[PDB]
């Protein structure tokens, strides 16, 4: 399973696949995998429905917790601060990718962030411009390698986005590609100023349509 | 031995009558909170969940105190159940036991006197409950208003003659303003409401710019 | 600790008279419980279990938290054992000891006074069991009605004139609104324990259905 | 042994085979996996008599204790929460299959709502419209794939069910066919707006009959 | 038994520990937060560094003053630690402090004999009005906007300082202002400020030659 | 009453100080000096805490021994746990209030005691010495030139504040001590003891016997 | 409670318990220290070893001092095997005493109705002066060097005994000026005796009873 | 990946590269693993961006914490102490310090180095080097450090050691021309720590490069 | 590493090699192993220099520690006895070596003190004369048995000590001999009745140098 995330001037977007597999046998065609965490945060986790979304319910209730209780959100070092911490108290299985925007960042246009995590549940802030992970990470990496320089807004970043997904699912079978008889694709989410938003359904069906006809 | 009762209710009332007021009314777009507050850090009114909001009077380091308990107490059940199960009527409850608890066994008692009101859920028809939760533990369901600390009568009657079952954000705000100037502006008001119409997070605090609009 | 006993049985005696009534009363249909609470949203009257009922009088934050804690009780008992194990004499035992633990170790004594009904079991003929707790602890085996909070005598000698054995429950629904006068739906609550139902004999009767039997 | 579920317009079906191994020695022929935990769902375990009704028991338990507790019953939503923190707790096997209806979900004819859990106690709701646990799962899902376009009410949902359990049986001899000579047939539970009821023995009994007279 | 009269007594067993003990003032200045305390000690401090934009100054018996330093310096550094250096506010320590010593005035023998002053400065290149708290015995909690006056008697040095107040006065004439309004030298005065100029930590202390230039 | 439990606390542990015999510290040239009226050999009433640190006290014996040990085991403990310049005057003191406050407010019986602790500079440092005195309700006071505890106080202070000398030789200095002294005694009945600044690591020396002789 | 009223008639309280009780002497002489008691008991000793040059005596309660003559040998022997047998000394364990004493006074509910001494006498071919440590019901500790009385009427035992003192009394000489001065507020049959014979190897302790104590007198 | 550090007259260098491996895979180009820890001390951790940083973080909130306990710094002896027993507690750090309270202000630089059982090691050899590449940056440093003479050339041969390092262990980064990556390093001295900017080292970097072709 | 200690007629001598190794890898040339502990005595660990430090450290402070406390200090029997059970609790490594002097023991000539530990940290007082700890100890007590002879006094006991540790790393690696390119060479300690005492290094060079004269 692959999620992938970008960095656009204005801000960021992240993408998950929707299958799920138990060995070779497909278990899972409509996984959401990238879910919303607060205004400004999106978490995703290659992983199962239940560890994704678990994951995200338990890191959202944290985020609002201190918002309720101090009266403002926490800094985004906070906010990698307690994921980690929560990374950290789960290994002692699958690593959370987070993206967000830095509401309090100089620079509006670079405020958008990547945070990976390593095997020994380390942070790592992503200055690259995109960071994939899960079976399909390293041919998601090599795709938007090549398609970066593409990247100028929100729309060629999701374009891009679903473009590294594909590439992941067609060289790796834990991954799975866009369903044009089921009318499944990948799902997304863009964050920018104006907060986290989940992208329509319709707008990832054309994108994939696309790509596949430009193919052929 | 009943002479304790009465001297602990006694040093309780009195704590509540010395500190200023805070009032929260019904209205057509949910209940609106309004309190005499100068500070602009130390806060009176505020979230306690999605659709449940937190007002009070009193002594500042008692009420934070249950502001951050219930809050505490409203994110444990909604992880341990569903987001529907914390009500107004739950965590008002649990305040009524809180206080309840503190005033039997605790030395000194609360002097504090609370307000926690629920508006419906986004896309429903629900009349907004409002609950008064006194330093005893003791529980009252007012159907229209509640007003807390500082002298209630005066500004219980005011309000009891100019309001209105489902006037406008402008004109709840001025009718509940008035009541509380007879017994004011930006820099001395803490304004927020509990608003039916957001999706998810009901409570909006209204302050500067926006406030002297509404004003 | 002789003085200690007579002020504290003075505190919660004045409490629980300054409260409003509830009564409780065995029909041919199973137990009925009418409450004055002019409250829509605050329970007086609840199911503990299967076959088991409650109604309290007093003050709210108290009984509800030995209504939580005798469902919790309950509910414990049925799993470790069988469903048959909870009883009305077994809850009010229960409540027995709580009471008269509190009375002793708490710094002030529950301002309540509680009713346990038990009904038959679906298909059986047993006689409904009504007891009275109150806040000191002791416990009473009443055949017929209980009465607690506000002034017990008024309703307790009006209800003691016009009682009948296995009344209807229309009929046995206006003799206990009546005896709680001498002492409409948006002022009471109203429930019974209707031994007539396969396994939760506990029910509401509210609104238009309320109405119709006055 | 295997449970099998299905979304029908307007509810949900649950059905589940009636034998129990101990290796390859056959242990139990009226083995009921499959009961109704509360108005509206219902669970089944693929293992033990012991195993099923005993989760179910606590389970009902628990749902029950909250309505008495707080006046109104759990959410959807609340009900699997609970159950998979039951799940997780024992884990710390085999695993169960909820069926239940959605009494507040906004389209009545998909309200009916199916859940399973993964070997790490994870949830997962299914939107494929069916789903089968056990080790005759594989054959009754491609038996299911083929047969759900079929499904059009109650009944011929049922009768898709009881025709999974049978391809199941005919694959997998850890899972019991319909035994003719006994009158041991398949248990079902049917569950709709008017709430959850156990499926006659004799409706059962027409629908097996019927599946061996007519490959016969 | 009697919870009225213990009151009473707890309170004025206190308030005249804090009356016996020598003056400190803050008050608000263009460049931060300045603390003037009269302190012929040269080892033992009342007035500290919290964290990185808050200080603390206080008034009384200095066994209780020092251990409240202490907890609030532990606090600061768990909550920066365990989210960010940014979850440290004033408001915060403050709220810490209220409880802290609420909770001493009721279940402890004797009360603490302190008068407490959390001031807070803005961040590094940021617009933000300077807050000062004052926390005592009970557990109160105060937001002064201009100055604190804590410990010895209070009335004359805030009516000497309630004339001689300007809102963006410089550090030489503030210190003036607060070495004159005390009385209502060097080897006698421990002075700091809370300079919001510096990139992080605002504390820094004005001793020896410095200070004497100043004067 | 609060109030009058407070006085009565103060006036019992006063009370026991007076009656107990005296102690005087004070400034010399060469470091602090300690002098004490003890006709005993065994139960001392002086001693080294930290290597430039030194301890005095005056009571009840079994209350200071108390803490002359738990202040031992303190000073032992910071030096390892951080450095051996971390334990300073400041620091012990600053703990002797903290328990004297502590025995005042909760204990039964307060201290009957009456502490002082001294610190010298280290070696080949110019730095003045620090002489602390904690009384038995936790109040701290920095005196700059000496100290004086039990018996009576003000015959001894006002005997010493007129014969006072800043840079007094050891010789000098302890002539000055003890006349101060039998205004409220030789070798058998004084205990003397220097925290000799001139020493390289352990500041703390006895001067008993024959050697106290030559001084007197 | 009032803080001063309850400090005097706990004071009061064990007072009178130890001036109701029978009485004992301590005293130096030439040899090493001397334990006289009265005590009528061929069972319940009031005088005991603690440790290797260490000795006990106590007056008052019984069942009082002989907790703490357990406590003291149960603290001195895990001392002695913790450290080295050189570091139980009667300072020790007189600072231990008082530090038991004193918490029993301030925490319990009755204070113990006792008064015990310590005594230590030197190492084997060593010059030392012994020591005597008397503790109080309250903690205190006394550093006496020459005699130690304690129980009943102390003023005439204690006058009759500042009189007759001697810097070096033999065992024949000390034991009678001893048992004389006992007589002032008795033979075999109602008399406890032990030394602490500084000449011993290790174990100073010994004591003269029967036969041995009537050629003696 | 490495990490040096060299006392020069007056002062202390500390230098680290910036990749950070998944076994044969490069997983970061842009890892900072030198943090200033107070006004005098610094720390490098060879491991991962979030070893180096969490580490950092921890000591420098207990150097601070006593610092507003006590009033004053930790000697440099207290310092080190705190650090061995973070270390033992818990990827072996290298601290590099200048005691502002030392004798002579010339030597006053420290470099502190633990070993597999997590026992310190103050270096008196004048330089050291942790990671997987420094055998290398040590044996480079060994035929360099006679041309130490002051801060910049003291950077000049920390520099040159980890290109040495890189130029012989795969884990270790060398400049990367291409994406204008290159070493980080502090420099501490009399007047405290501060980042080395990122120019001068790229300035050390290009000339290293051309004097080897 | 090596530790060699030897009684010479008057009191001790303590002296180590400064090697560390990390495998076959030196990994340090200054390393101090033998260090003071009290007036009288002194510990060597033959491991690093982080072992060595910290263990004399923790035994000195415990050695200060108790003659702060009780006024003396300890007897010798009772600083073994310390030692002991710090050693026992720390294997529950290398093993310490202990050179001391009994200032209390009735021949002052004979008043030094060797003390040894084995693998299950039992210690043993040793009268052979000498004894050595670490990977060139057998080297090094072979050379000191046909050498010992010759010790007469301090002078000749530690010239002794030093030519037994330069045959120690004459047949062990892991054995540092004297670096005459840097100027490094085994540190010593001498203990008599005057105290201990560190040997000065240009006492140690100036012998170690007669020893490669000599060989050569």
């Amino acid at each position: 399973x692959t999620i992938v995330a970008l960095k656009y001037p204005g801000g960021v977007v992240m993408a998950g696949d929707r299958r799920s597999t138990q060995g070779n046998m497909i278990s899972g065609r409509d996984v959401r995998k990238v879910y919303i965490t607060d205004d400004y945060t999106a978490t995703g986790i290659a992983g199962t429905a239940a560890v994704a979304v678990e994951f995200a319910r338990l890191y959202a209730v944290e985020l609002e917790h201190y918002e309720k209780l101090e009266g403002v959100p926490l800094t985004f070092a906070g906010k990698i601060n307690r994921l980690a911490i929560m990374v950290r108290g789960n290994l002692a299985l699958a690593l959370p990718l987070l993206a967000g925007y830095d509401i309090h960042a100089s620079d509006p246009q670079s405020a958008g962030r990547i945070v990976s995590f390593d095997a020994a549940g380390g942070w790592n802030i992503e200055e690259e411009g995109y960071q994939a992970v899960g079976s399909g990470s390293l041919f998601a990496k090599s795709s938007m390698k090549k398609l970066y320089s593409q990247v100028t807004d929100g729309d060629s970043g999701l374009r891009v986005a679903v473009e590294a997904l594909y590439d992941a699912a067609d060289d790796d079978s834990a991954t799975g590609g866009p369903d044009l008889v089921r009318g499944i694709f990948p799902t997304a989410v863009i964050i920018d100023a104006d907060g986290a938003v989940d992208v329509p359904e319709s707008r990832i069906a054309e994108l994939a349509r696309a790509i596949i006809e430009s193919r052929s | 031995p009943e002479q304790a009762m009465r001297e602990r209710s006694e040093l309780a009332r009195k704590g509540i009558a010395r500190a200023k007021s805070v009032v929260a009314l019904a209205y057509a777009g949910g209940v609106l909170f309004v309190a005499e507050n100068p500070s602009r850090s130390l806060q009176k009114i505020s979230e306690l969940y999605d659709r449940v909001g937190f007002a009070a009077a009193g002594k500042f380091n008692e009420f934070d105190n249950l502001r951050r308990g219930g809050i505490q107490f409203a994110d444990t059940r909604g992880y341990a159940y569903d987001r529907r199960d914390v009500t107004g009527r739950q965590l008002a409850n649990v305040y009524a036991q809180t206080l309840g608890t503190i005033f039997t066994e605790q030395a000194k008692p609360y002097e504090v006197e609370l307000c926690v009101a629920e508006v419906a859920h986004y896309g429903e028809t629900k009349r907004p409950e409002l609950y008064r939760i006194t330093y005893d533990g003791s529980i009252a369901d007012e159907p229209h208003f509640v007003v807390m600390g500082g002298t209630t009568e005066p500004i219980a009657n005011a309000l009891k003659e100019s309001y209105a079952e489902n006037a406008s954000l402008t004109d709840a705000l001025r009718i509940a303003v008035a009541a509380l100037r007879a017994g004011l502006g930006v820099a001395s008001l803490e304004v927020a409401v509990l608003d039916a119409n957001r999706p998810r997070r009901a409570f909006r605090r209204i302050t500067g710019s926006a406030l002297q609009a509404l004003l």
